[PDB]
């Protein structure tokens, strides 16, 4: 064949830290269908937002918003435990169906996005050029968000370890941990990946007695 | 006077 229908830009959803996670890559032939399992960002999260995006940028805010919906009734559980299956199905007429189902509760929500939605030919060309020109910066943003999320994992696992340790953890150790947690918290608001990792390293240095407990 | 970039080539 010398011609066929494609979806012209990547389609995905916003994930933790303001990043776009792709479900359907740009130039995929249509009809097409793809599913991916997601989980919750925070402990005890009972609702999630499915924000549908079109584009090639790593920052969710830089892509074209197609629509959004909420999925609630998720049993409050530790972060990473819920299994939220997100499906993107584009039919032969370019109609996009997005659904999200929580595997444990069976709760499901969906949206239909018309084929005419999104960016036009000139905006598609500008999106491709802008993604290309900002490739290094978008990579750096993605690396920062991963570090910010890992930074949060170390902050989360340390705090769980401290509460479990209780009275057994000495005062000198606990005070050094509390201050190092604050320094990490502050660096996380910044955009310097190395500064975050350094505050993570400083925390781990004062948590040696905590890891033993 | 702030300066403006040219359109992406």
């Amino acid at each position: 064949v010398l011609l066929l229908d494609v979806t012209p830009l990547s389609l995905g959803i916003e994930t933790m830290g303001g990043v776009m996670t792709t479900l359907i890559a740009k130039n995929t032939t249509i009809p097409t269908k793809h599913s991916q399992v997601f989980s919750t960002a925070e402990d005890n999260q009972s609702a999630v937002t499915i924000h549908v995006l079109q584009g090639e940028r790593k920052r969710a805010a830089d892509n074209k918003s197609l629509g959004q919906f909420n999925l609630d009734g998720i049993n409050p559980a530790p972060r990473g435990m819920p299994q939220i299956e997100v499906t993107f199905d584009i039919d032969a007429d370019g109609i996009l169906h997005v659904s999200a189902k929580d595997k444990n509760s069976g709760k499901e929500q969906k949206i239909t996005i018309k084929a005419s939605s999104g960016l036009n030919e000139d905006e598609i060309q500008k999106m491709v050029r802008d993604a290309e020109a900002n490739a290094e910066a978008d990579r750096k943003f993605e690396e920062l968000v991963q570090t910010r999320n890992q930074g949060d994992h170390l902050l989360h696992s340390t705090r769980k370890q401290v509460e479990e340790a209780g009275d057994k953890l000495p005062a000198d150790d606990k005070t050094a941990i509390e201050s190092a947690l604050t320094a990490l918290e502050t660096a996380l608001k910044g955009e310097d990946k190395a500064a975050i990792e350094a505050k993570m390293q400083e925390l781990a240095q004062v948590s040696q007695k905590l890891m033993e407990i | 006077r702030p300066r403006l970039p040219r359109p992406r080539p």
